[PDB]
RNA sequence: CGCGACCUCAGAUCAGACGUGGCGACCCGCUGAAUUUAAGCAUAUUAGUCAGCGGAGGAAAAGAAACUAACCAGGAUUCCCUCAGUAACGGCGAGUGAACAGGGAAGAGCCCAGCGCCGAAUCCCCGCCCCGCGGCGGGGCGCGGGAAAUGUGGCGUACGGA
RNA sequence: UCAGUCGGUCCUGAGAGAUGGGCGAGCGCCGUUCCGAAGGGACGGGCGAUGGCCUCCGUUGCCCUCAGCCGAUCGAAAGGG
């Protein structure tokens, strides 16, 4: 839809700030488990709601 | 002294005399809305022997309950159950209509607290109470300290937990032979205690 | 053309997401939350779904308040008072 | 250098209001060399300006809410932010000295029978 | 005039007590002393009016 | 006196202003919305840049409560250029992406030179 | 606080005695004792107790 | 016609305050079933239970007899043992089912209306001065305002009081 | 992803929904003009105050006088606009 709401859109930004990858240099930490961001979201395959 | 007359007078509610009365106020007070504030008590010694006194911070509330019973507030029949429980039109309320009226008079008044209320007319279909309320937070209240219990956040809501006058009524509670099922906190309390298995550590 | 071409049509929502909730469950035609009720001022709360009651309770968000409050308490809610300076 | 709190208390407003709008130029450019993109220097001392900026504010501030509370030291109508934020209920609850009223009754019962101090021989 | 409600009330009111049956304990008071006699018996109170604060 | 009209409505009465004993804050909050924090950091793209180059205009990244007036008057301030016309869009990523066009006699080549921008 | 000999109501427990409540009005006055200074003395005082023996 | 009171009811972005909602293990008030058992099932049982609604507190409620007893009498409320799976209720079927006394934990008593007696001897608010103020109080000055006689305060409440 | 001119934003349709009121043990429900003191407006006139070359006017504060409306408010990115 073309004719966004100012919250659709705003809730739909950061819905796409963070489906970015975790940076390269996070899992050289000591404590870290982290191999790969699992929450990654896909349009079509995951269609977030709304 | 005068109050010792009134009170005498008000005992005999049948006489012409007082009957004028009684239906003067009813109608009158039928005219008026459902809930509304008295600026002085209709009757001044049944107020004060119910703890009223004429000071700032004690208001009057002359309230309506429209009269009747409690019917089961379902569909039309369906009581979906055993026949024990197909009783609808005949059922009654547990609590008195007085605290019914002291109860909502008391939700109105969210800010203010309920002390006692007492009855100032009836009719076929309605009855008219007036409810003394309290301001806990004026300081003619709060600094008087024979008063100033009220002002405690035990006291909150006293209406809607059955601790008035009409409302200790429906607990059923009070000392003798024909109270042994509310010993205790409550009827529910007592309840409890005997339905419980006291499981000693030796047993 | 009950199932798969019925599921043809499916193009216009009928809730949207709580302004209080957060859930997308606001009915639009109804104009009320059927997760916490928002037109209503009391919180939409059953004792029949404990699952439901714990996924948002007290505890569950961040206590931005509360916690504070919490601290506090250890100390008796001290106010006008600093540590002595060096 | 390193700007620190103890010697900004003791400085005028307009001093410190000529600071910040500085402090904040300051970390305009940084921001517009973040972008462009330098050296780690600049990013490095973003961070640094940020909390500059932010104690100075706490300096004004502190002050600012300092002198209103002296000013409303003595009257009896103080506003709500002055008052003190203790819990509600505590708020609620009646004060030492109406809690300690006590009524001309009690206080003779006490006078005429005090509790005495006493113990039995065994 | 469409008068209020209260208006309305504490005018019927003084008509129902002009129409229903007063009883005589109540209908005394109606029976007033008149206007010579009141106004002298003022002039005579006004002499023994208490003390203000 | 008398009463033409056959309805009755309530008399309009004196009405008077608030004058409190003490004011309900200490202090009037501080505008958090000032002249520095409304606009974040002019952009660097390559097509901002060709932007700049042939439109005589500016590119900022701003806060989303900025109106367009805040904008011309903050850059203003800032920068003591005046501003022909303001065009504001928001970005999807959140930030909103203002285009200043500056009056005729400035130039945009210059400005963005002289504030670090090239 | 000091209590009073007492003996259990019913036939099964009357050849018994056991503590009291505290001492009765009539058994203070007979001592010499006053009722709002007993307690503050350290006696056990209730109005309700009768004295039939 | 008007002026001035009292009474009932309005309008206030009037000055000063309060309630709204949330958690809800425990507690108080109300409403409140069917599964199940009875080898079926309708009274009963599940059960004043689940579900539902309202209201708090650090505990709540209750509470100082219109009591228990019938003895040579005890003496607020609450909780443990015991009374007792008893008296008793029950298609007297399935099943349900207290209380008194006794031993302990704790133990604390009181206050109004009314009748009366004291010049309303009472209380609230605003102005000013002093003191400490992050539980807005104490003293003093206001022919300052108000509440109240349709009853405030002192004495005083079933154990008598004046 | 750049708008006074494209739409929303404005209006109201079927409808939805507060206040008054009534009901309800109760969360609340019914009801939309019905058991309402429902006007915060004004041509003009008078009193009083301010500013500007106090001329004349503007902002006011108070009084006189005049005044219907249909019900607060929501409801369309294809209706009006
Ligand atoms: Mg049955
Ligand atoms: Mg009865
Ligand atoms: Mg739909
Ligand atoms: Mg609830
Ligand atoms: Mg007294
Ligand atoms: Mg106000
Ligand atoms: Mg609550
Ligand atoms: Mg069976
Ligand atoms: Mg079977
Ligand atoms: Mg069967
Ligand atoms: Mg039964
Ligand atoms: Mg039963
Ligand atoms: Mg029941
Ligand atoms: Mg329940
Ligand atoms: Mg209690
Ligand atoms: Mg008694
Ligand atoms: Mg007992
Ligand atoms: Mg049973
Ligand atoms: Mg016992
Ligand atoms: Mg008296
Ligand atoms: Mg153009
Ligand atoms: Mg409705
Ligand atoms: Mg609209
Ligand atoms: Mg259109
Ligand atoms: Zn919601």
């Amino acid at each position: 839809s073309s004719h966004k709401t100012f919250r659709i859109k705003r809730f739909l930004a950061k819905k796409q700030k963070q489906n970015r990858p975790i940076p390269q240099w996070i899992w050289m930490k000591t404590g870290n488990k982290i191999r790969y961001n699992s929450k990654r979201r896909h349009w079509r395959r995951t269609k977030l709601g709304l | 002294g005068a109050y010792k007359y009134i009170q005498e007078l008000w005992r005999k509610k049948q006489s012409d005399v007082m009957r004028f009365l009684l239906r003067v106020r009813c109608w009158q007070y039928r005219q008026l809305s459902a809930l509304h504030r008295a600026p002085r008590p209709t009757r001044p010694d049944k107020a004060r022997r119910l703890g009223y006194k004429a000071k700032q911070g004690y208001v009057i509330y002359r309230i309506r309950v429209r009269r009747g019973g409690r019917k089961r507030p379902v569909p039309k029949g369906a009581t979906y159950g055993k026949p024990v429980h197909h009783g609808v039109n005949q059922l009654k309320f547990a609590r008195s209509l007085q605290s019914v009226a002291e109860e909502r008079a008391g939700r109105h008044c969210g800010a203010l607290r309920v002390l006692n209320s007492y009855w100032v007319g009836e009719d076929s279909t309605y009855k008219f109470f007036e409810v003394i309320l309290i301001d806990p937070f004026h300081k003619a209240i709060r600094r008087n300290p024979d008063t100033q219990w009220i002002t405690k956040p035990v006291h909150k809501h006293r209406e809607m937990r059955g601790l008035t006058s009409a409302g200790r009524k429906s607990r059923g509670l009070g000392k003798g032979h024909k109270f042994h099922h509310t010993i205790g906190g409550s009827r529910r309390a007592a309840w409890r205690r005997r339905n419980t298995l006291q499981l000693h550590r030796y047993r | 053309t009950k199932g798969t071409s019925s599921f043809g049509k499916r193009r216009n929502k009928t809730h949207t997401l709580c302004r209080r909730c957060g859930s997308k469950a606001y009915h639009l035609q109804k104009s009320t939350c059927g997760k916490c009720g928002y037109p209503a001022k009391r919180k939409r709360k059953y004792n029949w779904s404990a699952k439901a009651k714990r996924r948002n309770t007290t505890g569950t968000g961040r206590m931005r308040h509360l916690k504070i409050v919490y601290r506090r308490f250890r100390h008796g809610f001290r106010e006008g008072t600093t540590p002595k300076p060096k | 250098a390193k700007i620190k709190a103890r010697d900004l208390r003791g400085k005028k407003k307009e001093e410190l209001l000529k600071q910040l709008d500085d402090l904040k130029v300051e970390l305009s450019q940084l921001r517009v060399a973040k972008v462009t993109g330098g050296a780690a220097s600049k990013l490095s001392k973003i961070r640094v300006v940020r909390k500059s900026i932010a104690r100075v504010l706490t300096v004004i501030n502190q002050t600012q809410k300092e002198n209103l509370r002296k000013f409303y030291k003595g009257k009896k109508y103080k506003p709500l932010d002055l008052r003190p934020k203790k819990t509600r209920a505590m708020r609620r609850r009646l004060n030492k000295h109406e809690e300690s009223l006590k009524t001309k009754k009690q206080q003779r019962k006490e006078r005429l029978y005090p509790l005495r101090k006493y113990a039995v021989k065994a | 005039v469409k008068w209020p409600r209260y208006i309305r009330l504490q005018r019927q009111r003084a008509i129902l007590y002009k129409r229903l049956k007063v009883p005589p304990a109540i209908n005394q008071f109606t029976q007033v002393l008149d206007r010579q006699t009141a106004t002298q018996l003022l002039k005579l109170a006004h002499k023994y009016r208490p003390e203000t604060k | 006196k008398i009463r033409t009209s056959p309805t009755f409505r309530r008399p309009k009465t004196l009405r008077l202003r608030r004058q409190p004993k003490y004011p309900r804050k200490s202090a009037p909050r501080r505008n958090k919305l000032d002249h520095y924090a409304i606009i974040k950091f002019p952009l660097t793209t390559e097509s901002a840049m060709k932007k700049i180059e042939d439109n005589n205009t500016l590119v900022f990244i701003v806060d989303v409560k900025a109106n367009k007036h805040q904008i011309k008057q903050a850059v203003k301030k800032l920068y003591d250029i005046d501003v022909a016309k303001v065009n504001t869009l928001i970005r999807p990523d959140g930030e909103k992406k203002a285009y200043v066009r500056l009056a005729p006699d400035y130039d945009a080549l210059d400005v963005a030179n002289k504030i670090g921008i090239i | 606080p000091i209590r009073p000999i007492v003996r259990c109501p019913t036939v099964r427990y009357h050849t018994k005695v056991r503590a009291g409540r505290g001492f009765s009005l009539e058994e203070l006055r007979v001592a010499g004792i006053h009722k709002k200074v007993a307690r503050t003395i350290g006696i056990s005082v209730d109005p309700r107790r009768r004295n039939k023996s």
